[PDB]
Formats: C-alpha cells, structure tokens, sequence
C-alpha cells in the first residue's frame, strides 16, 4: 500500500510529511531569495534562487520575497519552486507515486484552487489530489465534532463554527489581520527608541524578537499604567552582530493590535469580537455548545496569556450564565497537519480523491464539485 | 538471494521485437511458443524470470491467451499482454554450433535459455566471435589432459572445434610464432567466476610443446606468490569476500619451439584510497588484520599490536567475516615469502613497516592559536611517545619527520620563508605518507619476486595475459567505481577498434564493399569523462585547489558546465548532491559523497629525500628511481592524475599488442555445480558488455554462413533451385534469394559463403 | 601545454613568475635610472637607462625615477622598459607564447588599464591577458572565501570585503597612504639629529633604515613617556661609507603614522578606523564572520608588533562580545601573487582570459566588460 | 558621496572634507534628470555633446560626461548606491495605496515637490511619467513644482505661527516647569 503526501503550505512556514505519522517531517520558511551582488571567487555555486532554509542563513546577501500573502498566491513561479524543493529535496519524495492532501483558507478566490488542481496535475503528476480547509483540520485533530476554531497564521485569522458534523457556511469570518501585520506594526514602533529597521532580512530579526519578547497583558490600561512606575519592565535583546537593545512597553503593545485593529488603522474588529460575532449568528439552540470549545490554532496564538484574555474578554460579552472555555493546545502550532493526517489515513476518505481521470474529463474546475 | 538484484535484473530487460504468427491474413498459429513474465512459478522461483508458454489456437490479436509449458506449472490457459511476449526460437538447436550471432531471434531471456541449455549438459564454453564466454562449473570437466591439448595443437583443422580457452591460446601461438607480433589474453570477469583456472590452463597449455615439458619453474615461483598477493591486493567487499583491487599483468617470453623462458609480473591501478577510510560494511586489505591476528607473542610484544578494534585505519564495526580464518593464512604468507628467498630480517622489516603504518595512523592532531595564524598545525602531547615509535619501526628520523609534516618553507625570489601548516594540510600530508609507504612495499615486494626470473635480453616479442575486472553497475557507486568505469570505457574502446579491423579485412576477403559498415563510437562519453579542461576529473582537481572547495560545488559546476552535451545529467531525487553518467552500458547514478577527502594525496619532494637518506637498504629501495620536484603547488599530484597516468601507461602497452577476450561467469552463489540463477546471470551479462557486443554484431551482415549450412536450412523453403544437382552452390543459392524475394540491400553472396542482415533471416524463416 | 605568466608589479617591487609554482621566481625594484654624469674611458658601455637591479648596484652615478605612483603609470615609456626586462631578461620567455595575467588595485581611473591592455595587445603580441585585483588574490592564497583584506604596500592601502564569494563593492576603501609616505616622513624627521638626506640614491638608504630599524608600539604615549627615562631605545646603523648614526625615538614614531596620519600633514583616518568603517557599511548578518578574519598582507604590514596593536585597536570599537582575529601570514610579502598562480592555475578559469579576436573585434574597451 | 565616488573612474580624487564642497558645488552646477535612463545612457555614446567643463578653485580644468545624469538617477534606482530600497516614484506610488480607496483620486491630483534636492531640471516630468505607469489608466497625475519650493517650510511654518488659533497651542514655561520634558509628546503631534 502506499501513504498520502500531506502539504501544509500557509504565508509563513511549509509543513509537509508523511500520511500516518504524528508531527510533520520538514518544517521551512516559504521564502526565495536572490542575490543582489556580484561573486567574485571562481569555483563557487553560480545560483540564481535560494529556497528555504538556505535562503536564510545567508540572507545578508540575498533579497528576500514571500510568493503568499494574505493566503492568496501573488507569484507561481516561486511557487513551482517551494513545491519542487518541498518534494524533491526536503521529502525526498517523487510525487508521481503518491496523492497528495493540499490545504487552503476560507473565503478565498477561485482561481487559486484552480491553478493549484492544474499546476499538481500538469508539472507533477500526481495521481490524485485534494484540497481542504484548515480550521476543519484543525478540529480533526481535536477529537471533536463540536466547536468553533479561532486559526489565526501568518496572513488570515478566521473562525469557522461546527455543530455535529455540519458546517454552518454563513457564519465563516475571515480577518486579514495576523502575524506578518504584527511584526510590520513593531518594526514601525520600534523607531520611537531609535533602532531603525529596513531592509528584508532585517524583518527576520524583528520577528525573533517578537517571538521571544512580546506577551499579552490582561488589562491593556492598567499594564500600561503600572509601567511608568518602574524599569521591570524592560529586557535586553543581543543583535547578530553583538549590539544590545531594550525593550519596554513595545512588550505588550504589538500584540495588542490583536484586539484593537485601530493602532494600525485597520476599521475591523477584534478576534475577541469576531469571534463572539460569528457565534451569534448561528441558531439560538446550539450557541451553549459553541461556548465550551473554542479552540485556538495557529502560530500567532502562542503569546503568552493569550487564553485568559481571551476568555475574559468573550465572558464579558455572553450572557451571565453561560461558561466559556477556550482550548489551547500546547501543540496548536501544527494541528492543521496532524489532522490532515488524520483525515488522509482514514478508509472512508478513499473515495473522494480527485482522481486523473476525472480531470482529463473535466477540466480543472473539477475542484468546485468534489471539494467543499 | 536478495530482492535487489532481482529489481536490478528486472530493471535491465529490454523489448523491442513484436509478436507474430497471425500469418498470412487469419488467425492461426503453428503451436507458437513465445517468453512471457507473468506465471504463477515466477513470483515463487526467484531464480526464474521467463517462463516458455505456446498460444493456444483460437487466441485474439488484443489479448493473448496461452498456457505455459516450460516449466510445465498448469495447463489451465490464462491471458497476458501482447507487450510482455518476447519471440522465441523453436527452429534451432542450441548443440549445432558454438556461435550466437546467428540466431534468429536474440533478446534476454534467448540467449538466457540458450545458455542454459549449453551449460546443463557440460558444455559451459560458447563464442561471440572474437568473443570466448565460459562459466565455472564448480568442478572438473576432465579439459585439464594433454589429450586435449594435443587435439588443439596438432590437428591442422581448429576452427571447427568445440571452442574452448585453447581456441585463443593456439591462434596466439600462431600469430606469435608465423610473424613477429606480441599477443595479449584478456580475462575480464568477476572475482568468484573462475579467472585464476583459465589463467592456469592456458599457462599450461603454453607450458607443452613438442619439445616442451607440462610443468615450470616459473609456473611454481608464480603460484609462491599468490598467497602474497591476495593478502596484500585484495579486500572483502559487500558483494564478494576475495574481491581483486588491482590488474595483474604477466609478461612472458618463450622459445621458438620449446616452453616458457622467463616471465615478469606488473601491477597496475591499485587502489590507494581504501588504505585510509572504508565503507561502513567492508574492510581494509586482508594482510593488515591476518597479520595482527596471526602474530606471534615476540612480534605482539616487540611492536606493540594492540587489538583489532583499537586503530584508526581499520573499521571498528566490521572486521570479522566467516569464510576467511584470518589465523592460517597469516602463516600461508610467511611460507610464501620465505619460499621466495627472504631471510627472516626481511620478513621482520616488512612487517615493522606495516606496524609503524599502522600506528601513524593514529596520532591526532590539534589546531593552535600561534605564529599570527589561526590554526596553526601541532602534535597533541599525549601521542609525542606514540610518534616517536611509528618512526623507529620505519627506520625514520622522528625530528626530520616532525618537520616535513609541520613546517612550510618557502623560497622567494632569494630569501627562505619559515610558514607553518594548518591542521587540514597536515593530515593530509600524514596520510599521504602512509599510503605513499604502503604502496612501494607492496611494488618493492613484485620486484624482489620478478628478480628471479627476469628477462635479460629485454621484452622485444612476448605474451601478455591481463587480469581485469567489469563495470560497477549497482545504486551505491562512488569514486573507485567511477575510476572502474573509466577503465572499462578505454577498453570498451579497443575492443570495438579491433573489432571493426576484422570484420573490414573479413569484409575485404570474401569479395565484399567495406563502404557500408559503419560502427558507433564512445568518444563523447570518454571527453565527458576524462579530457583535460572540460570533465569530471578536471572539476574534481578545481574543487580540490579552489578555497573552501565541497561536494556540491563540485556537482553544481560540473552541471552548469557539462551541459552542453547530454552524457551528463543530474539526478531528480537530491540533485545536489547526485549525479548520472551515460554510459554505452546504460545510464548509472554515482553520489558524490566525499569525493574531495578521497581525492586529496600530497607528497613533496623533501619527504621523499628525507626518506631515501634512512640507514635500513631497503628504506632506501622503497622510493629510489622516482624523481622528484620541489617548488610547485599540488596540480598533478592529486589522485586523479595518477590514476590517468597509469591508465594510459597500461593502455599504450595494450595498443602495442594484439589482443584477445575471455569472459568468466559464476552461475550460482552457493558454490553447488550445475545450477542456475536467471537475475545474477543476467547482471554479469549487463556488466560484461555481452549483450552490446551481440548489439554491436547485428550491424552490417550478422548472419555468415557457407552454402552447405544455407541449403541445409533452406531446403524446404525453394525446392525449384535445391534439388537441380547441376550447377554451383552460390548459382543455386542467388536462385533460392531471388526467388525468396530479398532486395539486395537485404543479402550478399560471398566468394565462399553467404552473408545474410538480421532482418533478412528473420524474413526466410517464414 | 603552455602556462601562464604571472606579473605583479607595484608601485615598489615586481614580482614575476610562472603558473604553477609557489614563489614568485623573479623580484626586483622597478626604478629606471639614468647617469647624469660624462663617461670618459673608451671601451665600456654607453648605456643611457638602467632598469631594476642594476639600476641599484650604480645608483651613486644615476637619478632614479619610479614610473608608477598611488597605483597609478605616470610614465608609459619606463614602463615599457621595465616590462621588456622582465619578459625578455628576467623571465627570459617570449609574451609570444604565453598567456599574461596582470594586477590592478581597485578604484583606478579606467584610461589606466585601457592603456595597458593595449600595451599588452599592440607592442608584445599576448594571446590573451586578464587583469586581476589584489587584494582579491591575497584571499585566494589563505583557503577563505570569507573575510576581509587589509592590503598596504607602497602606493596605496585599500580593505576590501567578501562574503562566501559575493563581492561588496560599496564598501570597498581605498587611501593614498604607505610605505613611500612613510621613508619621507622618516627622511624628513630625522633633520632633528643632523642628519641631511636629499638625493634620489639616499632615499634608499633611508629605506633600508626604516626596514632595519623601526617598529610598532602597543601604547604610543606610554612609550614616548618611558623612553625619556633611559637610552636602551637607541640602535646604531652604519652607512655605506663608514659613518656611524645613532636613532631613538624615530624607531616607533615613523610607522605610528598609519594609526595617525595627521602626523604627516593628511586629513584622513588611520588603518584602523578605515578597517572599521568598511566593516559597519556591510549588512548586520555578516559582520561577525567579518571581525573573525582580518588578513594583512602586502609588505609596509611587516612591521613587528602591528598584529597586537591592530587587535587591541579594533577590539575598543567593535562590541564587547565579539571575536577579533587578525590573521598575518609570516610570507604575507607575495600574498598577491600566490593567489595569482592558484587562480591562473585552475580549469574553470581558462574560459575568463580576453583573447586577442575579442580585442581586434571591440578595441581597448573591452576590459571593462569581462574584468571585475 | 556617489559622484565623489564615481568621479575616480575619470582620473580626479576628492577625499578632504573640504573638497566635499567642491563635489556638491559640481552636483549643483553640471547634474539633471534624465527623462529615459537606458536610451539616454545610449545616446552619449555616439556623440561629445554631453560633456561640460568646470573650473576648480586653484585653475584647473575638469570634464564630466555621463556623471551628469547617473549621479541623480540613484533617487529613482538606490541599488546603485548599495541600498536595498524603493525609489522616490515608488515610494510615492506605495504611500498613496495605503489610503481609502475613495480618497486616491485628490492625492493623485496634487502631488507637491519640496526640499532642495526636489530642485534638479527635468525631474517633475520623469516623476509624472513614471507615476502614471504605476497608476490606473483614466487617472490624472498633477505634478506640483513650485519655483520656489527649496524653502516652502520655512513660509508655511511664518504662515501657522502668524495666526490667530495657533496662539493657544504655545508649550508654555509653566507647563514645562511642572511637567517635564515629555510634554512634547502630549501638545505636538
Ligand atoms: C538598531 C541597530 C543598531 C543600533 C545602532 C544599536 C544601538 C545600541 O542603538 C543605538 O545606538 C541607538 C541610536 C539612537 C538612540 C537614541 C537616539 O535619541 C538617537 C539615536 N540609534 C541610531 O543611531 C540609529 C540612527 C537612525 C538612522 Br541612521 N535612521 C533612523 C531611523 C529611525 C530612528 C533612528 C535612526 N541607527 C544608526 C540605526 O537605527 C541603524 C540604521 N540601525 C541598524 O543598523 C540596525 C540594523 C541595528
Ligand atoms: C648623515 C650623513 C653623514 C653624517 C655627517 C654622519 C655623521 C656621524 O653625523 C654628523 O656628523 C652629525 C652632524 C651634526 C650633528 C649635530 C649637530 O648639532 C650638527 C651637525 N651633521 C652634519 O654635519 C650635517 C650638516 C647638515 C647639512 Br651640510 N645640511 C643639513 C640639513 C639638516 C641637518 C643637518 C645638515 N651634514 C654634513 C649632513 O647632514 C650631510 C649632508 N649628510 C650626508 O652626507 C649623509 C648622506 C650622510
Ligand atoms: C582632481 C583635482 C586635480 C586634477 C589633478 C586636475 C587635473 C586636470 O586632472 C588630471 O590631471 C587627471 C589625472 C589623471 C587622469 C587620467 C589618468 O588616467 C590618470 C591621472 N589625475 C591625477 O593625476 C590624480 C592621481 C590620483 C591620485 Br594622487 N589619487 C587618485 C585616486 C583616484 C584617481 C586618481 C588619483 N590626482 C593627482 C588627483 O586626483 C589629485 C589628488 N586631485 C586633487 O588634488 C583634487 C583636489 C583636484
Ligand atoms: N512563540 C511565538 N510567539 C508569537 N508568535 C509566534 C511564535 N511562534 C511563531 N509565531 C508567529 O507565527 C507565524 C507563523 O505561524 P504558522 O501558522 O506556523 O505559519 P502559517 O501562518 O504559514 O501557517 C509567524 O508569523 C510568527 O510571527
Ligand atoms: N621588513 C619590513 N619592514 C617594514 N617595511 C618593509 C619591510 N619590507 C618591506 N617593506 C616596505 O614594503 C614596501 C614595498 O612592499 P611590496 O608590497 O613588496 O611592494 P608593492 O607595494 O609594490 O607591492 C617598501 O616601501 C618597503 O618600505
Ligand atoms: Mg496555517
Ligand atoms: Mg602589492
């Protein structure tokens, strides 16, 4: 018999493994670089395009550029890169042997899924293929049938509500606000202590600091209060070259920006309301089971304190009676993958592949049939 | 057996010829028999891989149904494909003639079954003129009586003899002897599949004239030696355990009329680089762990050995293999060096100087902050004592040895600079000495030995018989395959030059144009492979001089500069760090994994003279006659180069010559006679270059046959031109082809036989 | 096969060779001199230029003239002098037949090696030529391709970086200060004792006095303080004719120019503060594998004692937490041309030489296309 | 600091801080914008009509070809100076898309130059051209380049400080004097 390719590609990281294991084999950042000197040396590698891990540890050399924002692919060209790497050199894998298990967001254009059904079945050849969505993954690998997902990446946060098996397609929130915004938002703040941050690959660095220094703070007002009062605050930071920074306040107001879009002149809502918003509209029956699972997932949901906030902050908004809890994982960084895997390893799920036949029949809009 | 090769064999069946037998315009068949891969008896036999089935009466031209009946498995018809049924041959007998190119059909599982056949019934030698193949049979044909050498020789009619190894001894001795023309035997087979007989009978063979004797002195000095040999050349493999890591080549002259006068032994294309670091599954040279098994206390306390598992030359985790004793061959080789005439100071040096490789071998060294570098070389403190005894057991200075290893001096213009080494360079230098030291015992020892029956009038006229070995066509390749391949390449070159010299003249004999056999040539894949500037090797040297030079510099250069012609192609799987070759075999895949830590060898010329002023005389024989040079940077050192050296040193003296082929084969693993296993047959067949050499035949007229034969077969084709008995045989012949409706692009008629294409008698057949 | 011909010639020295070997085989000063007085016994030569080292032997008779100055050939008919002694005496090897690779430093006038290309093409008949940079060959002969390079010499001193083979021509430093800067000063300096030195034949004494004598203070106003309590500071020279002089101070004061070069009248900065400037305008990823390999080269970096001040110079400006590590090869004086036989000597380089069709087909310009 | 650097290739080195004077008095006298940078580059090649001569303090005689537009054109392309960067068209064009969609059209409508580097000749019609190719089609880009723009900022700010609301907007000394110096942060925008 043979196992199923799982490929977890968001905006960020590649996650990608084996159909049956239970942590994704090869995990990378999604970048291409390209150098923008001139070499020199004779008896050199003449490359023109880094991909993925070695486009990081020499990134003082090279330009950097995402293919994804936002979940939507502005670039295929790098994107038939990111997947020739992933499957060649990272998984060691050639795909024309097994199916593959490819992943998308909510709410996006079609033209996407498309050109993904037609570039799996045209460069590859695979021999089947299919395309979920990741909140519903991410409640596979829960053990639930119940409850609503906050998934929340490195381009879009939504929330996606299930009731016993059934999807509720009208009450899916989509938010273009997430990681990418928040390191975006500190790289700007920054400049009031006189660190200035430009370049691409000074970018990575002001993420590493993010996910090392920056935690959410349970009373925005009262935290920013008793920090005038004393310097416990502040904590210091090693550049790679050996300079020292400070940091304060600049701790616990990026990720602030998560329920407050407005300190980065956004005109949305909080996930905090967003997430009350989108269980408000499903029916007045089922709202007390949505209530006691909500589930978080995604990377920029690992802050520290992010559950308590959370949690007091939906209490204050649902009737008095009602008890909330919010489930946070501590592997909620990669529980997309495991429940695709999941899902990919189950005898049920064999027939609803979509085959190679059934798209030399009919065309590459085969994806809007077959997968929901 | 394991499911490798059975994946390998699969993987190198071919198919080209479709099925037939719906002649004329229906559907009916003549009892067809046909090969087929799909029996229930395949997918259990696994020394199985064609099975013979006949198409039953009434089968559809889509589908084919048949029923098998070699090995007769059932009877109960099944259907298969018409892509997995290769033809077979119904209409001949594989006793009738010795030559293969002449059957109709020729494909794997035909020649396959044709072999077989042959050999089941004893008689294991076959031709692919100028081919000579033959197999071991595990025992004794009664071949080895001068009955049937006598046979061979004094009978004026050999060419319709059985063939045999005596075939090609007596047309060499014939070309020596009628004009004065060197001969060179050729026997290229694996390790296991009998070479050392062949080279034994045909020894004897030369050995007996009509005034000549059946045994030697030179034969009996020769085999003094072997156990020397095969204890210092040879080493365990994964796929064998007395694997041959060199070519041995003898150099004999005889009398006119008598036996053989004198004789000398060369060794060419040792591998050095096994001296240092092996595979995770095989060993270093046998002498090293026989001779530190098998030692006695006074040597285990007077050099101070130390156990098996406690050096840095030999892998730790494999050093045991169960088919070798490694005890009794230890005293095997002492007899054996003391049957050639070496006091016991001799044998006491010798083995001192394997001791001090041995233990060289392990000094470390450390980096140091120093002399304005950053990682200046140095001795670590706790080997100070264990250096020291490496040079005593050498016969070296220790100090002079320290300097030649540490210290750098550079000459400018007219002023001495005093530098110093970084660690990478001086271990590289350590190591060099060791493989250099190693490498000239073992050719001090072939010349000590050919001192005793060495020529004096020089070699002018002689016979050579070359010992070599096959391609190296599994998944794990890696530099010494590729220098194998390399090999193989040059003489797969020869053999087609000498090979298309023939057929011209043969051609030319029997009243035939020669403007029309055109033979195809390896020359890309030899510039691909080997030229200077724009190859492998040449890359290989670059990314060993260039700064900070790997692996994937390597591949990634050789890509984007080779890709110019298509012999060069980069894996799809990890493509930086694989490779694959088009060779006239097929394509292999290497994976350039420490090429450059295996390519690296240094020797300069102070260490040379350093040596060459020891008090020991043989010290001072080890590298005497090299000359050296001084004041030059590591361009032409490096092991490449050196293997380039000795392969055109050794294929110049094979051009010199006329040469003639042998090819062992070893039917079975389990030694047991009279067996047979199609997959490991089928890859020596691959390997040998066999199956090209059956392609490279059916160019031009493969079929050559005299009247008699023709007609024999023919007669029931045309009965209006055979049964005339009034007129020539070629009259009666060119009737039958004009009859049979063969244009003449199609057929030729000798001055004394007839010359048929493939598909000619492919078409006459029916 | 043919090598090539391998010629670095500075402002001071030229060092010519062949491919292949490890030392430069011929090295002599590049002055052309001419006798300024009559000659009046027959039978000797009337030669009327003297080129390299016989110019030297004789120099009591001649005006010597140095027909290169910061890099840069002020006179084109000495330099053909001195490259017709060094093909046809030194060398002795027709430029007929071989191939020809020159040297350069960077940041010169363009007319410069246009004129030298078509020297090479037009007068000797090259088949082919190629114009390297120095400080690119220095690296080439350590086994680095990352670092950078301090090459000081007798015209110019220039730091160029590099990174894994990547060229940062942005950050490449060049300043009008070495050793010829360096006998003046000392020429001029020691007036205060009564010594005149004036001719163009005694800046060569005072050359070899300054080679003799001179050295490089870790701590310059410590020494100048502790050598006024005692006269173990002093040397002794003897001149060519007899005399005996006597230097003190001037021992460590002449070099200490480099570190302070408003001694000398320049308003620029020391080798350590240029070395450091070149540093911080590369990005911040690659400055530490930067302070980790700093080689000297050239030959005014041969004094005794500059590797610890150096060190201790950069160590005060860079981070606390940084590595420095001056490299300084005790063969350091023909860095440049080793680099150039390794270099010349390599298989991928052959496809790189401007051969002579490419010449006669696109003129003298052709230089600035296929040379670095 | 580029056309002192570039200025080598011709045979003349600036390196004093007193000779940077002279460098910006070049850039200042002999440098433009050039409308189509590759076909310009291409142009000069044919001809010596580009060149112009300059005078230095002491006499002597320099001559500058195509430094007379390379020098500026770093502002449109910064990769030339090393930086890893955006031009000022780009720049420009990636500032306006960061607002409300119904709020583009007037920003595309006056685009004001200010500053004195803004002061080259032919740079609002190479910003204009370069603009409207980024921008929809049935736009219209309005280029603003007063003649006087090297002190617009000094007239704007007389012209806030002369009116009669701003005087309430004044940091006092008693403010400072019971608050510190960070009451900047609260008055001043
Ligand atoms: C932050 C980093 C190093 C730091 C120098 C590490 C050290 C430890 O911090 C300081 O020394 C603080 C100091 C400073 C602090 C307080 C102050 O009242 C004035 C200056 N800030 C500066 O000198 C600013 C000046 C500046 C430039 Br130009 N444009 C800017 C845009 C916005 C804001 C400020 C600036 N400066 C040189 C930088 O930002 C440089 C470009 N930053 C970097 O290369 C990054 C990769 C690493
Ligand atoms: C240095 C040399 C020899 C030396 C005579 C070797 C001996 C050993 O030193 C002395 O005797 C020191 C003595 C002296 C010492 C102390 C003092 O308070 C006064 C004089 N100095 C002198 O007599 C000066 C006077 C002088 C002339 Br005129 N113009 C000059 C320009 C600047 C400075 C001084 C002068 N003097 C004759 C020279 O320099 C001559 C031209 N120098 C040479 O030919 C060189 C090639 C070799
Ligand atoms: C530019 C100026 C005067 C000029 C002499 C005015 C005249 C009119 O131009 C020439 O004569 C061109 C000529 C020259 C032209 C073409 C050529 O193939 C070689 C030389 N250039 C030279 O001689 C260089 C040699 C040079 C020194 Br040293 N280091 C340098 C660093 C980089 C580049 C070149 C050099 N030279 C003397 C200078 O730059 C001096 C330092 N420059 C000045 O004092 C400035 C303040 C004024
Ligand atoms: N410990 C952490 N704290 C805060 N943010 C984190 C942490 N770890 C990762 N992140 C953020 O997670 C984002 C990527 O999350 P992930 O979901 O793994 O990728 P994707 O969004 O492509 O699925 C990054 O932008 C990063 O900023
Ligand atoms: N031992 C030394 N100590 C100090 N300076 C030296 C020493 N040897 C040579 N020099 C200086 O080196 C300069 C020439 O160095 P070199 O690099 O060989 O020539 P070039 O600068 O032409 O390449 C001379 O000016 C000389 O003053
Ligand atoms: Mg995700
Ligand atoms: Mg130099």
């Amino acid at each position: 018999d043979v196992q199923a390719l799982v490929v977890d590609n968001g905006s960020g990281n590649v996650k990608a493994g084996v159909a049956g294991d239970d942590a994704p084999r090869s995990v990378f950042p999604s970048i291409v670089g390209r150098p923008k000197n001139p070499g020199i040396m004779v008896g050199m590698e003449e490359k023109d395009a880094f991909v993925g891990d070695e486009a990081q540890t020499k990134r003082g050399i090279l330009t950097l550029k995402y293919p994804i924002e936002h979940g939507i692919v502005t670039n295929w060209d790098d994107m038939e890169k990111i997947w020739h790497h992933t499957f060649y050199n990272e998984l060691r894998a050639a795909p024309e042997e097994h199916p593959v298990l490819l992943t998308e967001a909510p709410l996006n254009p079609k033209g996407n899924r498309e050109r993904m059904t037609q570039i799996m079945f045209e460069s590859f050849n695979v021999p089947a293929m299919y395309v979920a969505i990741q909140a519903v993954l991410s409640l596979y690998s829960s053990g639930r049938t119940t409850g609503i997902v906050l998934d929340s990446g490195d381009g879009v946060s939504h929330t996606v509500p299930i009731y016993e098996g059934y999807a509720l397609p009208h009450a899916i929130m989509r938010l273009d606000l997430a990681g990418r915004d928040l390191t975006e938002y500190l790289m700007k703040i920054l400049h009031e202590r006189g660190y200035g941050f430009s370049t691409s690959a000074e970018k990575e660095i002001v993420r590493d600091i993010k996910e090392k220094l920056c935690y959410i703070a349970l009373n925005f007002d009262e935290e920013m209060k008793t920090s005038e009062q004393s310097s416990d605050i502040e904590k210091s930071y090693e550049l790679p070259d050996g300079n020292i920074i400070t940091v304060g306040n600049e701790r616990f107001r990026c990720p602030e920006a998560l329920f407050q879009p407005s300190f980065l002149g956004k005109e949305a809502a909080g996930i905090h309301t967003t997430t009350f918003n989108s269980i408000k509209k499903c029916d007045v029956d089922i709202r007390k089971d949505l209530y006691g699972n909500i589930v978080l997932s995604g990377g920029t949901t690992m802050y520290e304190g992010i559950g308590e906030r959370l949690t007091r902050d939906i209490t204050t908004l649902a009737p008095s009676t009602m008890k909330i809890k919010v489930v946070a994982p501590p592997e909620r960084k990669y529980s997309v993958w495991i429940g695709g895997s999941i899902l990919s390893s189950l005898s049920t799920f064999q027939q609803m592949w979509i085959t190679k036949e059934e798209y030399d029949e009919s065309g590459p809009s085969i994806v809007h049939r077959k997968c929901f | 057996v394991t499911n490798e090769e059975i994946k390998t064999a699969s993987k190198i069946v071919r198919r080209v010829s479709n099925v037939e037998a719906f002649d004329k315009s229906g559907s009916v068949f003549k009892g067809y028999q046909i090969w087929t891969d799909i029996s229930p008896t395949i997918e259990n036999d696994p020394n199985i891989m064609f099975v013979k089935c006949v198409v039953q009466q009434g089968s559809k031209k889509e589908k084919l149904t048949v029923v098998q009946i070699d090995p007769p498995g059932t009877g109960t018809p099944y259907d298969i494909d018409p892509t997995h049924a290769w033809n077979c041959n119904s209409q001949v007998d594989p006793m009738s003639f010795g030559d293969i190119g002449l059957l109709n059909h020729t494909n794997i599982p035909c020649v396959l079954d044709f072999l077989k056949h042959r050999y089941l019934k004893n008689q294991i030698y076959t031709t692919a003129v100028p081919l000579i193949v033959a197999i071991n049979p595990y025992k004794d044909l009664g071949n080895t009586t001068n009955e049937w050498i006598r046979r061979y020789r004094d009978t004026a009619d050999h060419t319709k003899l059985p063939p045999h190894v005596f075939t090609c001894a007596r047309e060499a001795l014939s070309n020596l002897h009628g004009v004065n023309k060197s001969q060179t035997i050729i026997v290229s087979g694996e390790s296991g599949a009998g070479k050392t007989e062949a080279t034994k009978q045909i020894m004897r063979y030369f050995a007996s004239s009509k005034s000549g004797n059946m045994d030697l002195r030179i034969q009996t000095a020769i085999m003094a030696a072997n156990p020397v040999l095969e204890a210092f050349g040879n080493a365990k493999t994964i796929r064998n355990n007395n694997s041959s890591r060199f070519g041995r080549f003898m150099q004999l002259v005889i009398s006119h009329e008598g036996g053989i006068r004198y004789g000398s032994v060369v060794a060419f294309l040792l591998e050095k680089s096994r001296i240092i670091t092996q595979d995770d599954n095989e060993r270093s040279y046998h002498i090293f762990y026989q001779f530190l098994k098998g030692a006695n206390s006074t040597m285990k306390s007077k050099f101070g050995l130390k156990g098996v598992t406690e050096y840095k030359l030999l892998n730790p985790n494999s050093t045991e293999v169960s088919g070798v004793d490694d005890v009794k061959d230890f005293e095997e080789v002492i007899e054996s060096l003391k049957n050639m005439e070496l006091s016991e100071s001799d044998i006491e040096v010798i083995f001192s100087i394997v001791a001090g490789i041995l233990t060289l071998g392990n000094v470390r060294l450390i980096e140091k902050q120093e002399a304005g570098l950053s990682d200046a070389a140095a001795i670590m403190d706790e080997d100070m004592g264990v250096f020291n005894k490496a040079c005593e057991l050498m016969y070296l200075d220790p100090e002079l040895i320290k300097r030649e290893i540490l210290i750098k001096v550079t000459v400018a213009g007219g002023t001495k600079i005093e530098g110093r080494w970084n660690k990478n360079d001086a271990e590289v230098l350590k190591s060099s000495l060791c493989k250099a030291m190693y490498e000239k015992l073992f050719l001090w020892i072939i010349r000590h030995l050919n001192s005793r029956i060495e020529p004096e009038g020089g070699f002018k006229t002689f016979m050579g018989m070359l010992d070599i070995f096959g391609f190296e066509v599994f998944k794990n390749n890696s530099l010494e395959q590729l220098f194998i391949n390399i090999t193989n390449e040059m003489l797969q070159k020869n053999f087609v030059d000498i090979v298309f010299e023939r057929e011209s003249k043969l051609y030319k004999d029997e009243g035939i144009s020669t403007a029309e056999l055109k033979y195809t040539s390896n020359k890309e894949v030899i510039n691909v492979l080997c030229e200077k500037g724009k190859s492998v090797l040449s890359y290989l040297e670059d990314q060993c001089l260039a700064p900070g030079g790997t692996d994937e510099k390597f591949v990634s250069s050789c890509a984007t500069n080779l890709k110019e012609n298509n012999k060069f192609t980069p894996a799809k799987v990890a493509s930086n760090k694989n490779f694959i070759i088009q060779h006239t075999i097929g394509p292999i895949q290497y994976c350039a994994e420490s090429f450059l830590l295996k390519n690296k060898d240094v020797l300069r010329g102070d260490l040379v003279e350093v040596i060459k002023d020891s008090p020991n005389p043989i010290v001072q024989q080890l590298f005497e006659g090299q000359v050296i040079e001084k004041g030059k940077i590591a361009k032409g050192s490096l092991i490449g180069s050196q293997f380039l050296n000795q392969l055109t040193s050794l294929m110049n003296l094979i051009n010199s010559t006329e040469p003639h082929f042998i090819r062992c084969i070893k039917p079975n693993e389990n030694k047991k006679p009279l067996e047979w296993c199609e997959p490991k047959i089928l890859i020596q067949l691959h390997a040998l270059s066999i199956l090209e050499a059956l392609v490279l035949r059916q160019l031009g007229y493969s079929y050559r046959r005299t009247f008699e034969e023709f007609l024999y077969q023919y007669k029931f084709v045309d009965i209006a031109a055979a049964e005339d008995s009034s007129v020539e045989n070629q009259n009666k012949c060119v009737n039958i082809l004009k009859l049979s409706g063969l244009s003449e692009s199609m057929y030729k008629i000798g001055k004394s036989m007839v010359f048929l294409k493939q598909e000619g008698a492919k078409i006459l057949t029916k």
